[PDB]
RNA sequence: CGAGAUGGU
RNA sequence: AGGAGUGGAGCCUGCGGCUUAAUUUGACCAACACGGGAAACCUCACCCGGCCCGGACACGGACAGGAUUGACAGAUUGAUAGCUCUUUCUCGAUUCUGUGGGUGGUGGUGCAUGGCCGUUCUUAGUUGGUGGAGCGAUUUGUCUGGUUAAUUCCGAUAACGAACGAGACUCUGGCAUGCUAACUAGUUACGCGACCCCCGAGCGGUCGGCGUCCCCCAACUUCUUAGAGGGACAAGUGGCGUUCAGCCACCCGAGAUUGAGCAAUAACAGGUCUGUGAUGCCCUUAGAUGUCGGGGCUGCACGCGCGCUACACUGACUGGCUCAGCGUGUGCCUACCCUACGCCGGCAGGCGCGGGUAACCCGUUGAACCCCAUUCGUGAUGGGGAUCGGGGAUUGCAAUUAUUCCCCAUGAACGAGGAAUUCCCAGUAAGUGCGGGUCAUAAGCUUGCGUUGAUUAAGUCCCUGCCCUUUGUACACACCGCCCG
C-alpha cells in the first residue's frame, strides 16, 4: 500500500500498523509518559503523569521502526533498582491516546 | 538492411564445390537444380541462399585460388 | 440426442473428455508407472488403450482393476452397458519418456534418498538410454529454512523456434515432504529416427547433408558397344 | 569551463 | 523536424484523505478502466440479527411400558424458523450423552514453499573439456583492424575442438486467365419463356435497352472457396571496398525493409496462500472464523491518474443518393439462442406465424464519416448539453440511494487552455462506425475488423538511457555508497 518515505529500499516487509490494534493498558511495573526532549544515542527525557521525570531508552525491538518524537505519548517499564532510568514499550497514536483519556485512564495533563 | 551470410550457408557451399566442381556453372537457375539432388536441404529458402553463394564462388574460382 | 449438436461444440466437448480421463488415470496409476491414454471409436464400441511400464499392476490378480476401471469409466461418463473396453499396453524405451522419469524420481525422493544421489541416478539412465541431452531441476526448501534450486544437465538442449514442439519431451511434478512441497522438472531431447518411433522422422532445420561422389573413371578413349 | 547540497525501512 | 494531443471546462471511472455500525481487501519506470473487479439479491470476504450439523470412528453409559425423530393451535418472531413457551399426538435402535480424535475455513504468514507471471534487458550476451600463464583469487580461448540489425562474417592468432542465444524455424500479407473441381459458389450463353420502354438502323419485330424475373436433362472455372506445386538469390549491369567480407545506384519484376509467435546464463527477499481436492507451521472448531433476512462496497470541504463530449460556418439541422470486413447463434448440471414476413402503436414495445445445430436461415450482412440540395448568419447563437420536474414500456423473486430504454420541458461551465508532459515514420498518425468478452437486465473499458487517408525525417549523441574497450577509487549494504569538524 502507500509509501510515506521515498527510496530504492523495497527490501523489507511492510509495517501493517492496522486492523486488530487492540488497545493496551498498564500492568504492575509500568507507567504512561509524555516525551519532553530527545537526546542523541537512542535516549530521551520523559515525564509520567504522577510527576516523576526520568531518563529513558528505546528497546532494541523498536529501533528504526516506531519513530518517537517530542510531545508524543508512550508506555514505559520501570526498574526495581536504578529508579531514575526506564525503557519504552509502546507508542500510542493520537487516535488511541484520546481513547485512553475517554476510559479515564490518564489524568487531565496529557496533550493530544 | 544486412545481407551478410551466416556460417551454415558459407560452409555448405564450400563442401558442395569440393565434391561437385565439374557439375557447376554461372547460371543460378541450373545451380539451384543441381544443389537439390546432391544434398538434403530442409527449406526452399535455405536452398536458394546456398545456390546463390555457390554461384558467387564459381565466378571467383575462374580468376585464381580461394584459400578454403 | 434428439437433434445433433453443432460442430464447434462437438469438437470442444471431445477435447474436454480426454483431459478429465487423463487426470483420473494420472492419480490412480502413479506408482504403477502410467504415461498416457489413447481413445478410438468403432460402430457401437469405444476402445481405450492405456500405456504403463508395469502392466500387471494395471490388471491386478485376475484382471480385477481392469474390471473396476471399466465400471467407473462407464458409470461416470454415461456410456451404455458393455460399449467400453480397456486395454493395457507396455511402454517402449522407458528412459526416453519424461513422465515415467519424473514419477520414478518423485517416489525415489519420497523414500528418503539424498537429492544429488537421486538426481545423478536418473541423469545417467536417460543418457545411457540414447537421448541427445537432458535437463533435471529440483527446487524448494533443500537443506535449511530458505529456498534453493539445483540444475543437472548433459548433452544438447534447444529452447527457441518451432523444433521444440517435436524434439523436446517435458514433465513437471510436485512431492510433499514433512517441511513442505518441492518441485521437479524434467526435459529430454530426442534423437532423429528416419523410421522406427524412437524419435521424430523430420530433421532439424539447419542440418544440411551432402551425398558423396563415387566410382568415376578419369581417362576415356572413343569406343562403341552394340546390344 | 553558469548554478548542481543531502539519504528510515 | 513536425503531427494529434494531455495539463485548463462538464461528466464517467480507479486511488488517497475525511465520514461511518460497516463504508471488506491486494498493488505505490516494473501501483491507480489493474485482480479479466460492468457488487440491486447471489457473488461476499465487511456490519446488525436468527435457524442448522453436513462432530467420521473408537471406548464407556443410557435404552424395546423403548435410544431418539417430527408437528397442528395460541403466545412469540422480520418471518408459515415446532427457534423458544403452554399442550399431547408421532417415529423406531438410524440417534442421544461424556472422553479421545477428526473435519471445514475468500482465517494468519508470498519474509516458510511449489506452480505461474512480471522485470533487470530488446539489447548481443553466456559456458565446459584438453593445452598455455600466475603461490593465489583469477586469466587466455571470447582479439589490433575492416564489415554487419547481430559474439554476423573476413582475417589475425598460445591456443584447438565444441555447446546455448542470434539466424534458420512456424503462422501471416502481396502474385498464377497454369493444375485439381463444385445444385451449401458463380459466370457466360441459349432451347428459350415472361414483364416494361420505344430512346434504336428500323414497328408495337427476328434484331435493341433494363433484371438478385424463371427453368436447363447447355457449356465452363475469369470473379468465390482451398489443396499441391511455382517464385527472390543481393541473382543481372555500373561504381566504391587491405578489390575479401560487404556497401550505394539502376534495369527486369506482383515483390528488392510486410507483421506477429517462440527465446539463453545469472538474478529480485517483485506479485500471487483471494484460481485449485497445490502446501508446511500457527489460529479457530456448536453462544463457530462451515445457511437465510436487511444494510455496506456508491457515503463528500479536499489532492492525483486513465478517459468521453466540446468551444462552432473546413459547422449544425431537415430531406435525397450510394459502398465493408472480422465474428456469433437453440447452454450437454446450469434451462437463456440469432431472426425474416404480416398486423396494432408517435415512440420504447406487443401479438401471430415461419427458417436456422448454419458457404444452406437472419443475409446481396441497403454501416458511419463522406456525397447532392435546403434553412441559419459571427449572436454563449438554431454552438454545447451538464443539472433538474412530470408521464410510459421492458428484465427480474425484488428497481427507493433514481438497472436499462422512450417522450415533453429546463438550458451550466466552456471562445483552443499557466509551469510541465505522453505517443508516433506509410495504408502509418488522426477521423469514422461495426463484432467478440463480461450479460436475467447493460459500455464512456478492453480485444479484434474494415472504411477515408496527410504534414515532417532518411539524421545525431545534445538531453534521458543501453552495449564494448582503456582509466581512477578510501565503494562491495556496491554513489540512493563511504566520510570530517
Amino acid at each position: 500500500n502507500k509509501g510515506k518515505g521515498g527510496k530504492n529500499r523495497r527490501r523489507g516487509k511492510n509495517e501493517n500498523e492496522s486492523e486488530k490494534r487492540e488497545l493496551v493498558f498498564k500492568e504492575d511495573g509500568q507507567e504512561y509518559a509524555q516525551v519532553i526532549k530527545m537526546l542523541g544515542n537512542g535516549r530521551l527525557e520523559a515525564m509520567c503523569f504522577d510527576g516523576v521525570k526520568r531518563l529513558c531508552h528505546i528497546r532494541g525491538k523498536l529501533r528504526k521502526k516506531v519513530w518517537i518524537n517530542t510531545s508524543d505519548i508512550i508506555l514505559v517499564g520501570l526498574r526495581d533498582y536504578q529508579d531514575n532510568k526506564a525503557d519504552v514499550i509502546l507508542k500510542y497514536n493520537a487516535d488511541e491516546a484520546r481513547s485512553l483519556k475517554a476510559y479515564g485512564e490518564l489524568p487531565e495533563h496529557a496533550k493530544i | 538492411m544486412g545481407r551478410v551470410r551466416t556460417k551454415t550457408v558459407k560452409k555448405a557451399a564450400r563442401v558442395i564445390i569440393e565434391k561437385y566442381y565439374t557439375r557447376l556453372g554461372n547460371d543460378f537457375h541450373t545451380n539451384k537444380r543441381v544443389c537439390e539432388e546432391i544434398a538434403i536441404i530442409p527449406s526452399k529458402k535455405l536452398r536458394n541462399k546456398i545456390a546463390g553463394y555457390v554461384t558467387h564462388l564459381m565466378k571467383r574460382i575462374q580468376r585464381g585460388p580461394v584459400r578454403g | 440426442m434428439a437433434v445433433q449438436i453443432s460442430k464447434k461444440r462437438k469438437f470442444v466437448a471431445d477435447g474436454i473428455f480426454k483431459a478429465e480421463l487423463n487426470e483420473f488415470l494420472t492419480r490412480e496409476l502413479a506408482e504403477d508407472g502410467y504415461s498416457g491414454v489413447e481413445v478410438r471409436v468403432t460402430p457401437t464400441r469405444t476402445e481405450i488403450i492405456i500405456l504403463a511400464t508395469r502392466t500387471q499392476n494395471v490388471l491386478g490378480e485376475k484382471g480385477r482393476r481392469i474390471r473396476e476401471l471399466t465400471a467407473v469409466v462407464q458409470k461416470r461418463f454415461g456410456f451404455p452397458e458393455g460399449s467400453v473396453e480397456l486395454y493395457a499396453e507396455k511402454v517402449a524405451t522407458r528412459g526416453l519418456c519424461a513422465i515415467a522419469q519424473a514419477e520414478s524420481l518423485r517416489y525415489k525422493l519420497l523414500g528418503g534418498l539424498a537429492v544429488r544421489r537421486a538426481c545423478y541416478g536418473v541423469l545417467r539412465f536417460i543418457m545411457e538410454s540414447g537421448a541427445k541431452g537432458c535437463e533435471v531441476v529440483v527446487s524448494g526448501k533443500l537443506r535449511g529454512q530458505r529456498a534453493k534450486s539445483m540444475k543437472f544437465v548433459d548433452g544438447l538442449m534447444i529452447h527457441s523456434g518451432d523444433p521444440v514442439n517435436y524434439y523436446v519431451d517435458t514433465a513437471v511434478r510436485h512431492v510433499l515432504l514433512r517441511q513442505g512441497v518441492l518441485g521437479i522438472k524434467v526435459k529430454i531431447m530426442l534423437p532423429w529416427d528416419p523410421s522406427g518411433k524412437i524419435g521424430p522422422k523430420k530433421p532439424l532445420p539447419d542440418h544440411v547433408s551432402i551425398v558423396e561422389p563415387k566410382d568415376e573413371i578419369l581417362p576415356t578413349t572413343p569406343i562403341s558397344e552394340q546390344k
